C-alpha cells in the first residue's frame, strides 16, 4: 500500500533515526529488554566434547521512542514490519557458546507497535558449552545452562528481565533420547561489579537408558560372568589360557570403547 | 540415521503478485517479463522449521522472474538439513518418514497464505541415490496458533516417505551374522577329547560381539525401540555365553576318575538309563 | 584352583 | 495462577472416569501436573506426574496401569484416566503444579471427589427420635435427630433458621451396606424441651428434597 | 519407591508448646548439587494441603517464621516454636530427589487440654420408624476427652457386634472434645423379641464403664 | 580470547559541556583507525578478531 | 594400566609346562596386544620425530 510504504520510510529515514544509537531519552536512562526463550528441540548432547545443541526462538521485546506514530495520521495502521537490520537490536547473544557463533541465524524481521514496542522473535541454532557428569552414566542427568548476555551494553545501559521464570515448551518435539526434566531461567547480577547482568538457563535433562543399557551393559555382566570359570575348568582340557586371555581381551576392549563414549575426566570416572 | 537429519537438496518455487510491478508491454517494444535481482524486490520470508544444522532461510538468492501483470515467479536452490525421527524397528527392511514444515516467520494468515502449487513434490530433475526410493512425498497444508502471536500462522509441512534398499547391508551385516549364528549350537556335537570346544564357543560369542557393536555405530542412541536385529544379536550372545557355561560343565565332567571323584548312585541311574534312552542313544 | 574359584566367587558377588 | 478441577463425579464399578486439571496464569507446558489421591480414611497417594510440553509421563508402583495421563496443550487441560473402577477408588483427587529441584507444589486444584457404587439416587429418609420413656428426666438432655437410605453426598441437617446452632455434634455419614445416613445430638435444658419447640431439617441439593419433621416428647 | 515413614502418628500438645515432627526415609535422599529436596505440606480439614517448608533450610512464603526445620540424608524433623489454634491440622513429608517422589504417612496435630468425662445418652426409635418397619437404636457420646474411648453393644444380658456403626467427630473449636454415634439397626420380626437394651460405654475419666439402658416391655 | 587494546587518537576529542557532559560514547571500530593487530603463528590462516565490536 | 597388565605376563611363559601345550598361545597373544598398544600411541601423538614418547 501507499500509506505502507509511507510509513516505512519515514520511520527508516536514515536522516532522522540512526540505528547505532540506543533509544534512551531523558539524558542516561536505561532500556528494559525482556527476553524469553522457548525451545523447539533439543537437537544433541554430544558428551565427548561436551557441548548441548538445540533449536530455540528468542524473543526479545524493547521500547523504541524513535518507532512512534500516530494511527490516524496513516489511515489507521496499528503495526508494522520492519527488517531488523536497520533497526537498533540489543545485542544479547549466547554468552557461553562453543564455536564462537554468538548470533542468532536468521534475523527475521521485528514488529513495531505504533507506541513504539519492539517484538522480535528469531530463530537460532546454539551450540552451548556444559560440564558433563559421566559417573552414572548410563542413567546420568545433565545440567547444561545458557547464558544471554549484551555484549555491547552494560547493566547502566540496558536492564535484562524475564518475561517468565521458566523456558516455554509451547513448540517442543521430544528428543527420543533425553528427557526433559526442568528449564528454568533466573536473572543474575554481580555484588561486587554493578555493571553485570546476565539471565540464564538450566537445562535439566534425564537420559532414557534402555539403549546403553541394552547395547552395553549387559555384554559388560556376560563378559565378567566368564571371569570366573577359569577355575571350575580341567587342567587336561588344554584350554585355560584361551579361556583367560580371551576375556581380558573383551574387556580391554570394552574398556577403550566406553571411554570413547563418555570419557573418564578428572573429577569423576564412570562406575 | 545415526544424528536423525535428513539432507536434500530441492527447488524452492514461489509465486506471488506484485501490485507496483507491473506495465503495458506495448510502451516497452513488446517487453512482456524480465529478470531482475531477488534483493530488490519483497520477498516472503519462507523458512523450514525443524532445520538441524543448517540454514533457516534460502541464501543463494537467484534472479526472479516478474512479468508484466505483476506475477513474480522465485525459483531457488536450496540445501536443507532437517530433523526427523528415524525408526530402525526393521532395518535393513525399514522405511522412514522424515517432515519437513516451511511457513512464513513473520507474517500470519491475514497477511500472506500459502497454497499448493501441486500436492505431490516434483521428481522430474531427481537425481537417484541408489540407497533410498521416494516412495511418495505429499505437502499438507496446516494452520495453527502459537503462544508467542495471537493471530494464525499457515504451514505447508512435506512428508517424504522413503524405503532403504536392502541389498548393501543384507550381504554385509545380516548373512555373516546368519552365518555365525549356524554355528552357535555346534559346540554340543563337539567331542570332549578334541580339546577345542572352548575355542569354538569363545570364537562365536567374540564375533556376535563385534558385529553388535558394529550394529550399534549406524542406529540412533534412542531408546523409544529397539532394532529386531540387535534383539536377535543380544538373545544369541546370552545362549552363547550360557552354552559357553554348560561347555566347561562338561568338560570338567569328562575328566573325572576314582582318583578324585565318586559317582553318585543317583547320576549313574538317571544319565545311564532314563536320559540316555529318552534321547533315543542306546550304549554298546 | 577350586580355592580360587571359592575366592573368586565371592568377589565377583560382591561386585554387585 | 490458578488450577480448575473437574466436578464430583459417580460411575458404576468397573467403568473408566476421566478428569481433567485445567492451569491458567502460567507457561502450561513448562510445569509438571503431579495427580495426588486422597482416600477419605487417610493418606496422601501420589499417583504420577506429566508434563504436558513433552509427553513425558511418571506413575507410582501402585498405580502403574491402573492410571494413565494425557494433556491438551492447545486449551490448558490434563487428563487422568483411571481404569476399571472399585469401591476402593472412591476418594478426592488433587492435581498440583511442580518443577522439580526448584520452587515445589505451591499451587493446587479444588478436588475431585469421586464415588464408586452400584446404588442411585436416593432421597433422605429423616426419622426424628426422642429421649426413651425409660430414663431419669434431668436438667440436660440430648435431642435426636437421623437420616439413612440417601445417595449421594452431601446431606446438610440444620434447625429452623438456625434456632439452636452451637451444642450440636454431628457426626460423618457412614454406608449400612449401600446407602449412608447421618445423625445429630444438640443438649437443651429440660426446661426448654418441651416448651420450646426444636427440629432438624434436612437438605439434599443432588435429590433436590427438603424435609422438615419435628420431634415430639414420648 | 522410597518410604517415608512419620513418628508420631499423633501429636497432642496445647496451645504454647514445642511440636515435634520426625520423618524417616528408608534410603538417603541427599541430591549431587548439595540440597535435599524435602517439603512439609499442611492441610486443614475440608482444604487443599499448602506448601510449608521446601529445602529445609529454607522456608515458603507467607508463612509464620515459627515453623523451622533441619535433618540429615535419611532423618529429619520439622518444629513449631509457638502452637496456635490457625496451625491444627495434618502434616506430610515429602521428598523430590528420588523418582517416583512419595508422600509421608501423615501425623495429625491436636491441641491437648483438661480431659472431660463423656455426656452419654441414648436414643430409642420413633413412631415414623414403628410405621415404616424399622428400629433405629443410637448410642450418643458428648463432649469427652481424649481418644480413650470405647462403646460395648450390651443388650438383655448379651453382647452384639454384628451391625454395629462407628463414627466419630472431630475435635472441636468451642470446646475441643470429641463425639461418637454408634447404632444397632435391627428390625420388627427382632425389635421386639428382646426385652433389656443397654449401651456400655468405657472411658479413661470413669474407669468403670458408664450404664445406660432402656427395657422394651415398659 | 578478548584483545584488549588501547591507543589515543587525538582526532576524536570534545568538550563533555558542550555535549551535555558526555564522559564517552561508543563507535563502530570499522568507521575509525585501528592498529592491525594480529596473531602470526596462526593455523589455518585466520588472523583478524571474530566479529569487529564497537 | 592395560599396557602395565600386558606387561606383567610377559614373564610368564618361561613357568609355563611343556606338556600343557599352550606355550605359543601366551606368548603370541602379549606380542600382539603390546603391538596393539604401542598402534593406537602412534595415533595419539603427532607423527614427529624430534623425540620419541617414553
Ligand atoms: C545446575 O547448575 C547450576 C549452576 O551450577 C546450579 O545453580 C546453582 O544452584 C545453587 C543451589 O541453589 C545456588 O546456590 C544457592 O544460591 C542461593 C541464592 O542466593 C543461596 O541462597 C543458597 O544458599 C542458601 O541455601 C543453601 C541451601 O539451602 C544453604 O546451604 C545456605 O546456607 C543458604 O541458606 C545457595 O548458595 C547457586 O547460586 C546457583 N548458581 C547459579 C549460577 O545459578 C543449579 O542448582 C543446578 N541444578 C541442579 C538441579 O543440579
Ligand atoms: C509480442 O511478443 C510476443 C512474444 O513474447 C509475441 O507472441 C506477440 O505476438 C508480440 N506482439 C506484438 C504486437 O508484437
Ligand atoms: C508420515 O508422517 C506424517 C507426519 O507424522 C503423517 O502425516 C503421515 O501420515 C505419515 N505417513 C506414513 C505413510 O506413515
Ligand atoms: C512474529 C514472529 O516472529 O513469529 C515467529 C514465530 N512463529 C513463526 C511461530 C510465529
Amino acid at each position: 500500500t501507499d500509506t505502507e510504504e509511507r510509513l516505512v520510510e519515514h520511520l527508516l529515514d536514515p536522516s532522522r533515526y540512526n540505528k547505532l544509537i540506543r533509544p534512551a531519552t531523558n539524558g542516561s536512562e536505561l532500556v528494559t529488554v525482556q527476553l524469553m526463550v522457548s525451545l523447539a528441540q533439543l537437537i544433541s548432547v554430544h558428551e565427548r566434547e561436551q557441548i548441548m545443541t538445540t533449536n530455540v526462538w528468542l524473543t526479545q521485546e524493547w521500547e523504541d521512542y524513535r518507532l512512534t506514530w500516530k494511527p490516524e495520521e496513516f489511515d489507521n495502521m496499528k503495526k508494522v514490519r520492519l527488517p531488523s537490520k536497520h533497526i537498533w537490536l540489543p545485542d544479547v547473544v549466547l554468552y557461553n557458546n562453543a564455536d564462537g557463533m554468538y548470533e542468532v541465524s536468521f534475523y527475521s524481521n521485528a514488529v513495531v507497535s505504533y507506541d513504539g514496542s519492539i517484538f522480535w522473535l528469531p530463530p537460532a541454532i546454539y551450540k552451548s558449552a556444559c560440564k558433563i557428569e559421566v559417573k552414572h552414566f548410563p542413567f546420568d542427568q545433565q545440567n547444561c545452562t545458557m547464558k544471554f548476555r549484551s555484549w555491547t551494553y552494560d547493566r547502566t545501559e540496558i536492564d535484562l528481565v524475564l518475561k517468565s521464570e521458566v523456558a516455554s515448551l509451547d513448540d517442543f518435539t521430544p528428543s527420543g533420547e533425553w528427557d526433559i526434566v526442568a528449564l528454568p531461567g533466573r536473572r543474575n547480577e554481580n555484588p561486587d561489579d554493578s555493571t553485570y547482568v546476565d539471565i540464564t538457563y538450566d537445562f535439566i535433562i534425564r537420559r532414557k537408558p534402555l539403549f546403553y543399557t541394552i547395547n552395553l551393559i549387559i555384554p559388560c555382566v556376560l563378559i565378567t560372568s566368564l571371569a570366573i570359570l577359569v577355575f571350575y575348568l580341567p587342567s587336561d582340557c588344554g584350554e585355560k589360557m584361551t579361556l583367560c586371555i580371551s576375556v581380558l581381551l573383551a574387556l580391554t576392549v570394552f574398556l577403550l570403547l566406553i571411554s570413547k563414549i563418555v570419557p573418564p575426566t578428572s573429577l569423576d570416572v564412570p562406575l | 540415521e545415526k544424528n536423525q537429519m535428513m539432507t536434500t537438496n530441492v527447488w524452492v518455487k514461489q509465486e506471488w503478485h506484485d501490485y507496483k510491478l507491473r506495465w503495458d508491454p506495448a510502451d516497452y517494444e513488446n517487453v512482456t517479463s524480465i529478470r531482475i535481482p531477488s534483493e530488490l524486490i519483497w520477498r516472503p520470508d519462507i523458512v523450514l522449521y525443524n532445520n538441524a544444522d543448517g540454514d533457516f532461510a534460502v541464501t543463494h538468492l537467484t534472479k526472479a522472474h516478474l512479468f508484466h501483470d505483476g506475477r513474480v515467479q522465485w525459483t531457488p536452490p536450496a540445501i536443507y538439513k532437517s530433523s526427523c525421527s528415524i525408526d530402525v524397528t526393521f532395518f535393513p527392511f525399514d522405511q522412514q518418514n522424515c517432515t519437513m514444515k516451511f511457513g512464513s516467520w513473520t507474517y500470519d494468515k491475514a497477511k500472506i497464505d500459502l497454497v499448493n502449487m501441486h500436492s505431490r513434490v516434483d521428481q522430474l530433475d531427481f537425481w537417484e541415490s541408489g540407497e533410498w526410493v521416494i516412495v511418495d512425498a505429499v505437502g499438507t497444508y496446516n494452520t495453527r496458533k502459537y503462544e508467542c502471536c495471537a493471530e494464525i500462522y499457515p504451514d505447508i509441512t512435506y512428508a517424504f516417505v522413503i524405503r532403504r534398499l536392502p541389498l548393501f547391508y543384507t550381504i554385509n551385516l545380516i548373512i555373516p551374522c546368519l552365518l555365525i549364528s549356524c554355528l552357535t549350537v555346534l559346540v554340543f556335537y563337539l567331542p570332549s577329547e578334541c580339546g577345542e570346544k572352548i575355542t569354538l564357543c569363545i570364537s562365536v560369542l567374540l564375533s556376535l560381539t563385534v558385529f553388535l557393536l558394529l550394529i550399534t555405530e549406524i542406529i540412533p542412541s534412542t531408546s523409544l525401540v529397539i532394532p529386531l536385529i540387535g534383539e536377535y544379536l543380544l538373545f544369541t550372545m546370552i545362549f552363547v555365553t550360557l552354552s559357553i557355561v554348560i561347555t566347561v560343565f562338561v568338560l570338567n565332567v569328562h575328566h573325572r576318575s576314582p582318583r578324585t571323584h565318586t559317582m553318585p548312585t543317583w547320576v549313574r541311574r538317571v544319565f545311564l538309563d532314563i536320559v540316555p534312552r529318552l534321547l533315543l542313544m542306546k550304549r554298546p | 584352583d577350586r580355592l580360587f574359584l571359592w575366592i573368586f566367587v565371592f568377589v565377583c558377588v560382591f561386585g554387585t | 495462577v490458578q488450577l480448575q478441577q473437574s466436578g464430583a463425579e459417580v460411575m458404576k464399578p468397573g467403568a473408566s472416569v476421566k478428569i481433567s486439571c485445567k492451569g491458567t496464569g502460567y507457561t502450561f507446558s513448562s510445569y509438571w501436573i503431579e495427580w495426588v489421591k486422597q482416600r477419605p480414611g487417610h493418606g496422601l497417594e501420589r499417583i504420577g506426574e506429566i508434563l504436558p510440553g513433552s509427553g513425558s509421563t511418571n506413575y507410582n508402583e501402585k498405580f502403574r496401569g491402573k492410571a494413565t495421563f494425557t494433556a491438551d496443550k492447545s486449551s490448558k487441560t490434563a487428563y487422568m484416566q483411571l481404569s476399571s473402577l472399585t469401591s476402593e477408588d472412591s476418594a478426592v483427587y488433587y492435581c498440583a503444579r511442580y518443577l522439580p529441584y526448584y520452587y515445589a507444589m505451591d499451587y493446587w486444584g479444588q478436588g475431585t471427589s469421586v464415588t464408586v457404587s452400584s446404588a442411585k439416587t436416593t432421597p433422605p429418609s429423616v426419622y426424628p427420635l426422642a429421649p426413651g420413656s425409660a430414663a431419669q428426666t434431668n436438667s440436660m438432655v440430648t435431642l435426636g435427630c437421623l437420616v439413612k437410605g440417601y445417595f449421594p453426598e452431601p446431606v446438610t441437617v440444620t434447625w429452623n433458621s438456625g434456632s439452636l446452632s452451637s451444642g450440636v455434634h454431628t457426626f460423618p455419614a457412614v454406608l449400612q451396606s449401600d446407602l449412608y445416613t447421618l445423625s445429630s445430638s444438640v443438649t437443651v435444658p429440660s426446661s426448654t424441651w418441651p416448651s420450646e419447640t426444636v427440629t432438624c431439617n434436612v437438605a439434599h441439593p443432588a435429590s433436590s428434597t427438603k424435609v422438615d419433621k419435628k420431634i415430639v416428647p414420648r | 519407591d522410597v518410604l517415608m515413614t512419620q513418628t508420631p502418628l499423633s501429636l497432642p500438645v496445647s496451645l504454647g508448646d514445642q511440636a515435634s515432627i520426625s520423618c524417616r526415609s528408608s534410603q538417603s535422599i541427599v541430591h549431587s548439587n548439595g540440597n535435599t529436596y524435602l517439603e512439609w505440606y499442611l492441610q486443614k480439614p475440608g482444604q487443599s494441603p499448602k506448601l510449608l517448608i521446601y529445602k529445609v533450610s529454607n522456608r515458603f512464603s507467607g508463612v509464620p517464621d515459627r515453623f523451622s526445620g533441619s535433618g540429615s540424608g535419611t532423618d529429619f524433623t520439622l518444629k513449631i516454636s509457638r502452637v496456635e489454634a490457625e496451625d491444627l491440622g495434618v502434616y506430610y513429608c515429602f521428598q523430590g530427589s528420588h523418582v517416583p517422589w512419595t508422600f509421608g504417612g501423615g501425623t495429625k496435630l491436636e491441641i491437648k487440654r483438661a480431659d472431660a468425662a463423656p455426656t452419654v445418652s441414648i436414643f430409642p426409635p420413633s413412631s415414623e420408624q414403628l410405621t415404616s418397619g424399622g428400629a433405629s437404636v443410637v448410642c450418643f457420646l458428648n463432649n469427652f476427652y481424649p481418644k480413650d474411648i470405647n462403646v460395648k453393644w450390651k443388650i438383655d444380658g448379651s453382647e452384639r457386634q454384628n451391625g454395629v456403626l462407628n463414627s466419630w467427630t472431630d475435635q472441636d473449636s468451642k470446646d475441643s472434645t470429641y463425639s461418637m454415634s454408634s447404632t444397632l439397626t435391627l428390625t420388627k420380626d427382632e425389635y421386639e423379641r428382646h426385652n433389656s437394651y443397654t449401651c456400655e460405654a468405657t472411658h479413661k475419666t470413669s474407669t468403670s464403664p458408664i450404664v445406660k439402658s432402656f427395657n422394651r416391655n415398659e
